[PDB]
């Protein structure tokens, strides 16, 4: 296969000394454009995609509300927090006050606070939510519950 | 001096599909009675209602999702 | 401009409501409610209600009213 890559490349015509330079401006363009391009990334909103700094971990300052925000290629990973409120309903069994045994599930709306953000990747994650609320739902369903009869 | 012609009309047309293909992905309709929320995730949620309205929405940052 | 089809057409919609009545008797009554959406304050209708306005109005306020008034009866 290099063979044939080594032929095709050979084959082309020996112009005139504007074209080549034409060839490597037009390279040049090519490549900056595609970093241009690269220099955003995946965004959806409900995601304050902040700036992950390469130096230092996550910018625990710089907490991203709507706006611009241009990730330095191999600098800067998209955190993708999903604050859209993400629901998460559960059940929690319970022994009320009087402690007769009460099954309460509850649907529970969470979205990542925007402006501490950055300190919840580096504390929570982007399946934050899987890492909060599955079990403090249960917990204060549980808490309330068993302070009260049936 | 008529490829010439044909080469940079090609090239004209193709530019011009493009850029139409951007605009109409650019924009989005949430009917009325459903108050629209600008899903950027370059910045995030816009406490600036955006709502009922085809706001331009740069494509790959904001995909509109339909609030009633 | 996009033309906003109002079925101002009455749609007469039938819709049965079950009723605990005044004395509470189980008595189930239907009604065919038979709405057009007024010309009069139409545009602000589709600002309000849309276009299936009337699946949008009429299917719980016809059960609503029916309940009410068969609510304050005996069987």
């Amino acid at each position: 296969m290099a063979q044939n890559l080594k032929d095709l490349a050979g084959r082309l015509p020996a112009g005139p000394r504007g074209m080549g330079t034409a060839l490597k401006l037009l390279l040049g363009a090519g490549a900056v454009a595609y970093g241009v391009r690269e220099s955003v990334f995946t965004v959806e909103g409900g995601h304050r995609a902040i700036f992950f700094n390469r130096i230092g971990g996550v910018q625990q300052d710089t907490i991203l509300a709507e706006g611009l925000h241009f990730r330095i290629p191999w600098f800067q990973y998209p955190i993708i927090y999903d604050i859209r409120a993400r629901p998460r309903k559960i059940s929690s069994p319970t022994g009320s006050k009087d402690l007769q045994m009460v099954n309460i599930s509850l649907r529970v709306l969470s979205r990542p606070n925007a402006q501490e953000l950055p300190s919840m990747y580096q504390r929570l994650g982007l399946d934050y939510e899987e890492r909060v609320l599955p079990s403090i739902v249960n917990e204060v369903l549980k808490s309330v519950v068993a302070k009260f009869n049936a | 001096m008529a490829a010439k012609v044909f080469e940079s009309i090609g090239k004209f047309g193709l530019a011009l599909a493009v850029a139409g293909g951007v605009v109409n992905s650019a924009l989005y309709n949430v009917d009325a009675g459903h108050r629209a929320v600008i899903f950027d995730r370059f910045r995030g949620v816009q406490d600036i209602v955006v709502g009922e309205g085809t706001h331009f929405l740069i494509p790959w940052v904001q995909k509109p999702i339909i609030f009633d």
